[PDB]
């Protein structure tokens, strides 16, 4: 509905433009595309018009000139538009393998993040200022991966409900953007705190958790309401699913800036771990083995995959694998944090082996 | 240095001058105290609930 | 009762050799690290050597390294100190000392002026 | 925020929804 | 010389004492209590947990009320716990943070504590202002204080790392008698039901029975292989148990002048830090370095149960006077009441 | 009645819990240090850098509070009261540079004690002046106490003071390797040794303790995150 309105006005702009340009083939305004004089026997290739949602501007069009090509059955000018169509056999097929990857990815995250959250609340001997932030990091992963599952089953696969355009569509998108920003800004809180233990002011203790709560939960609301308001005021589309808006950078702008700082925290932290291995003169066969493993276990916590793979490639092969590797990283990120920081933690391991054997 | 060895000897002189009962008699009088106060031992037998102040 | 009795010793000529024994009783000899300490005239106690439970980890002080060899027999509860190439500066009362706690890696207080798990000591004089 | 990593899920829900909310464009007879 | 005259005079007396003890050994304790049925299985559960202390807990002593207990932690604090309600009644900031023992007077009016400061600090709880202040500091020891036990509100017996014990007069503050004879750090002491005698275990692998009124050593008990960290009196006062670093507990008899049983196991190699008997004397609860407290049958040397709730080294344990519960302190800063 | 007595314990416990939180603020914001020396080892001047059974010396470096404990009237039998310091930040060990073998035996048992396996040791090899002139005089060589010094050579990372003889440089770096040989044989990442050549005139002694304690707290945090 709203997308068709934006596409109809765009078609008028293209018609008006070559109308001024006009003022062996000739020049006539065809559907969504107007051509000019061309020699006989030429295949004019151009970008697909992006007015329709099925049409993708990545492929080229075909226009045969003889006197333009005439349809052999209707005696009307017709241009070839097959490649512009959304490939239902494969483009939808590729989406379904990513659709079931997000559900299975977030589901495996919920299971391991609820178990890991219970170990850190029940076992009070593991309670510390590092676990207190890890419990808030675990919760924002569960809530984010619960709204995504809720959003990807009721809102997304139901085109009829999106055509109906209810307010319930909007409030769920607002609860998603807020929960998605809180999930990203809490990776910054984990980074800011970890940066203070290792790099800046190692001696001082009692890092006031009130500032982490305001940054993790409180601040993400500030750019969310600014975006959610300006969305409904100027660019209102069904269930706010469209990402063509520039107003969406009100959230993903600070979100990207917050994750960039986490990338510069990983550089300072990795600079100390090598320095601490140079005051002992460890064998380089091992110094480079514990460094990559330290960097590897800090990527899911600090969300570095959003900084090292920020933009999607323009190639059909690099972009396809980019979709596969990133979706696996983003969806299984909650599962990777619960395994490394709770299951594979030696402190948690040696205690649960004590209490379970006793009880 | 040497006077402390005199204290070790004289202390042993007194410790040797004691009357020692038999082991069979000492094992019987320790068992009789166990068999007597057995029913008065809260740890030896779990009392019913609401009678122990640590419910 | 933990008792350590040092056997052997006496006066010896410079360059001679002396073998000291240590009969143990009142404790499981195999569970403890055994030590050798000495006290020179006009000087405090000085550690000499030690041997682990089984007899693998052996250590000596530098002044007697290569000349003294410590050994133990768990099946007889005895400790040996074979002394070779003796010097006149090695004149001291040699004590058979035991580490305080069994199965432990550390060994505290074996050279203190007062120590319970240490025998009476045997005299070793190196003079003409 | 299209073509971005942090804005990648929204890009997927936008594309995956266009398969059910809109019918296939007619490119056969009568098309231009 | 005469030193070897005395060094061989003592070995003939040691042979005379040893030959007199064997003459009294006609049937071991295991053969006497071989006909009684075992105690079965002792299933005790953590009833309460006390989470107030910051640093490791070194000692605890039950009050005579069997409800209030005091604990000492090396963070420089004394906390008196109400075991029933788990509410802290008093928090006492110590002068020196290194405390190694604490005691509760049988009248509930005073608590004592000592450590690396070599001073026994008596704390008056029922003051004129309703607060807690240091009532008396007992100076005179040349080593750290390892244990102390009130005889009354004016007399207290302390053990110290200077190989000597001492009975103090809190009114004057000066020592009234010194118990010399130990050749190692005296670690633990235990008072008999009557306050006429007490037994102390030291790092010389020997326990000595002392006479409080006269100040003389009466008996000496051997058999342990390493330092004695814990000692406890039998309820009737005719025997006592000891805890050593040789991973064994032993029961000695005052009238037999020798040991009667050993409480050990092949799979037990850690030291014992605390011991205590049940009200009937049938259960010997020992605390070990392996974070677990074991329950021993004092008559059959068998193991009846295990208290395995602590995460760090079990440093102390004690049964109440009524025998209802068992408080166990550990280095993990937590006290646990068992029943 | 009885509920007021119950409430009295409930509120008095809350007031105690309030002061216990303040005392937890200062207890975690301080670093406890154990100063362990030897007979005439020169550890009194270390205290001077700014009876009783234990002494106290409170100093603050870069707005960080340190608490150093000096052993007073305690016997030479240390196997019992040494367990009280299994939670300190670092043990400051002072050695005077067979007396030297006794400090090596004491350092060994401390380094391998079951309760001190996670406690780092700051090593202050004191008396560099006396070490510097006896060797340069050659009156009583060090070869008698440690015969393996003949087959020893100056290590690669030697930074001798401008104006220091090459011979005394070989002596101090050999005694330092003696303590490092013990520490590296059982160090499994739990604790580490920080040796420092200190003199009776050095004034940067408290800055060293500050810099090594910073490494200890950093290495502790890296273990909790399992990074290092
Ligand atoms: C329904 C969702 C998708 C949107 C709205 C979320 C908020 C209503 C909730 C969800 C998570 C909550 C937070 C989860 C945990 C904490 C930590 C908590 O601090 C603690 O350590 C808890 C101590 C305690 O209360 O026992 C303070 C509240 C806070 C920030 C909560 C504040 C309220 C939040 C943001
Ligand atoms: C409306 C939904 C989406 C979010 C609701 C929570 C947020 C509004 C955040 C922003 C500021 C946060 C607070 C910032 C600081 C603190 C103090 C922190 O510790 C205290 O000081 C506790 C005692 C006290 O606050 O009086 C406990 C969490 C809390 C209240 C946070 C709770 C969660 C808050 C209210
Ligand atoms: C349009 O182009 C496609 C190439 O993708 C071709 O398969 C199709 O046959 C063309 N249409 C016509 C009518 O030739």
């Amino acid at each position: 509905p709203f997308l068709y309105v934006v596409g109809r006005k765009k078609m008028m702009d293209a018609q008006y433009k070559c109308y001024d340009r006009m003022q062996y083939c000739n020049r006539t305004w065809d559907g969504w595309l107007c051509w000019d004089d061309t020699p006989a026997g030429v295949l004019s290739y151009q970008f697909c018009p992006d007015y329709f949602p099925d049409f993708d501007p990545s492929e080229k069009v075909t226009k045969y000139c003889d006197v333009w090509f005439k349809h052999p059955e209707n005696n009307r000018t017709w241009s070839n538009y097959t490649m512009c169509n959304a490939f239902t056999p494969e483009k939808l097929k590729n989406a379904y393998v990513l659709y079931y990857l997000a559900i299975v990815g977030h589901s495996l995250s919920i299971f391991t993040l609820v178990i890991s959250l219970g170990i850190f609340v029940f076992f009070r001997s593991l309670g510390c200022q590092r676990v207190t932030l890890h419990k808030n990091m675990f919760l924002t992963y569960i809530l984010n991966s619960m709204i995504i599952i809720i959003h990807l089953v009721e809102v997304v696969p139901n085109g009829e409900l999106v055509r109906r355009d209810p307010v319930s569509c909007k409030i769920l998108h607002f609860f998603h953007q807020y929960m998605m920003a809180c999930n990203y800004f809490w990776m910054l809180c984990e980074g800011i705190y970890l940066h203070t233990l290792i790099v800046v002011a190692v001696f001082t203790e009692k890092q006031r958790l009130r500032w982490y709560y305001l940054l993790g939960w409180g601040f993400p609301l500030v750019p969310t309401t600014i975006h959610a308001i300006t969305r409904a005021v100027y660019f209102n589309d069904n269930c706010w699913l469209s990402v063509e808006t520039h107003l969406l950078y009100i959230i993903h702008g600070p979100v990207m800036a917050a994750l960039v700082v986490n990338f510069f925290f990983l550089l300072n932290i990795v600079r100390v771990l090598v320095t601490k291995m140079r005051e002992t003169h460890e064998a380089e066969s091992h110094m480079y083995l514990k460094a990559v493993k330290a960097t590897m276990i800090l990527v899911p916590l600090l969300g570095i995959q959003f900084v090292v793979f920020p933009w999607r490639p323009s190639n059909k092969m690099l972009g396809k694998i980019y979709d596969y590797v990133m979706h696996s990283l983003i969806h299984f990120q909650g599962f990777f944090v619960a395994t490394i920081y709770c299951f594979c933690n030696n402190e948690v391991q040696t205690t649960v082996k004590r209490q379970w054997a006793q009880f | 240095s040497i006077a402390q060895a005199r204290k070790l000897v004289e202390q042993l002189k007194m410790e040797a001058n004691i009357d020692r009962i038999k082991v069979s008699k000492a094992a019987a009088d320790l068992m009789a105290y166990c068999e007597a106060h057995a029913k008065e031992d809260p740890l030896l037998t779990p009392v019913p609930a609401s009678e122990n102040p640590f419910r | 009762q933990v008792q350590l009795q040092e056997s052997g010793g006496g006066l010896v000529q410079p360059g001679g050799s002396l073998r000291l024994s240590c009969a143990a009783s009142g404790f499981t000899f195999s569970n403890y690290k055994m030590n050798w300490v000495r006290q020179a005239p006009g000087k405090g106690l000085e550690w000499v050597s030690d041997i682990s439970q089984s007899g693998a980890s052996i250590s000596y002080t530098g002044s007697v390294k290569g000349r003294f060899t410590i050994s133990r027999d768990n099946a007889k509860n005895t400790l040996y100190l074979q002394m070779n190439s003796l010097k006149p500066e090695d004149t001291a009362v040699y004590y058979c000392a035991r580490c305080p706690a069994p199965f432990t890696r550390d060994c505290f207080d074996v050279t203190s002026t007062t120590y319970a798990y240490r025998g009476q000591g045997t005299q070793v004089t190196v003079s003409s | 925020c299209g073509n971005l990593s942090t804005c990648m899920l929204g890009t997927y829900t936008q594309d995956f929804n266009k398969f059910h909310t809109f019918p296939q464009t007619a490119i056969g007879v009568g098309a231009p | 010389s005469e030193l070897d005259q005395l060094r061989q005079e003592a070995e003939q007396l040691k042979n005379q004492i040893r030959d007199a003890r064997k003459a009294c050994a006609d049937a071991t304790l295991s053969q006497i209590t071989n006909n009684i049925d075992p105690v079965g299985r002792i299933q005790m559960r953590t009833r309460r947990t006390l989470r107030g202390h910051l640093a490791k807990i070194y000692a605890m002593h039950w009050g005579t009320d069997s409800r209030l207990l005091v604990s000492a932690s090396q963070d420089g604090k004394l906390i008196i716990w109400d075991s029933y309600t788990t509410n802290k009644v008093h928090a006492i900031p110590l002068r020196s943070s290194w405390v190694m023992t604490c005691a509760y007077a049988p009248s509930g009016n005073y608590v004592a504590c000592g450590g690396l400061d070599n001073i026994c600090s008596i704390y008056n709880l029922k003051t004129r202002e309703g607060n807690v202040r240091v009532s008396r500091e007992l100076a005179g020891h040349t080593g750290y204080l390892s244990c102390c036990r009130f005889l009354d509100d004016n007399q207290i017996v302390t053990s110290s790392g200077d190989t000597t014990c001492a009975l103090w007069d809190i009114e004057t503050g000066q020592q009234t008698t010194t118990f010399t004879g130990h050749t190692g750090d005296v670690m633990s002491l235990s008072l008999a039901p009557d306050t006429r005698l007490f037994v102390s275990g030291a790092c010389d692998a020997s326990a000595k029975l002392w006479d409080v009124r006269e100040g003389m050593c009466r008996q000496t008990f051997t058999g342990h292989e390493s330092d004695i960290n814990a000692i406890c009196f039998f309820p009737n006062g005719n025997a006592f148990a000891t805890g050593s670093d040789d991973a064994t507990c032993r029961l000695f008899d005052l009238r037999a002048d020798q040991e009667l049983m050993t409480y050990s196991h092949d799979n037990i190699i850690c030291g014992i830090t605390s011991v205590s008997f049940s009200k009937s004397g049938r259960l010997l609860l020992a605390g070990y370095d392996d974070f677990n407290c074991n329950v021993w049958d004092a008559l059959k040397a068998d193991r009846a149960g295990v208290l395995a709730g602590h995460d760090n080294r079990v440093s102390c344990l004690g049964v109440t006077d009524d025998g209802m519960a068992v408080a166990t302190g550990s280095w993990d800063s937590f006290l646990k009441i068992w029943n | 009645d009885q509920r007021n007595e119950e409430k009295a314990q409930r509120e008095a416990n809350k007031k105690i819990e309030k002061q216990l939180q303040k005392d937890k603020q200062v207890y975690r914001a301080t670093h406890r240090l154990l100063l362990l020396g030897a007979g005439e080892s020169g550890k009194n001047t270390i205290v001077k850098q700014m009876t009783s059974g234990i002494f106290e010396t409170k100093f603050q470096v870069d707005k960080v509070n340190f608490h150093m404990f000096d052993v007073g009237a305690q016997r030479d039998e240390r196997r019992k009261w040494i367990q009280c310091f299994n939670d300190v930040t670092a043990i400051i060990f002072v050695v005077a540079s067979n007396r030297l073998q006794a400090a090596l035996k004491l350092f060994d048992s401390i380094w391998n004690n079951k309760w001190l396996r996670d406690t780092s040791v700051i090593l202050f090899l004191n008396k560099q002046d006396l070490l510097a002139e006896k060797v340069l005089a050659g009156k009583s060589k060090i070869e008698d106490y440690f015969p393996e010094f003949a087959r020893y050579t100056t290590p690669e990372d030697a930074t001798p003071e401008p104006g220091e003889d090459p011979r005394v440089t070989r002596a101090k770096y050999f005694i330092r390797d003696e303590f490092l040989r013990i520490s590296t044989a059982s160090g499994d990442g739990r604790h580490y040794c920080y040796p420092h050549f200190t003199c009776s005139v050095d004034t940067e002694n408290i800055r060293r303790v500050f810099n090594d304690c910073r490494d200890i707290i950093q290495r502790m945090h890296l273990r909790q995150y399992e990074l290092l």
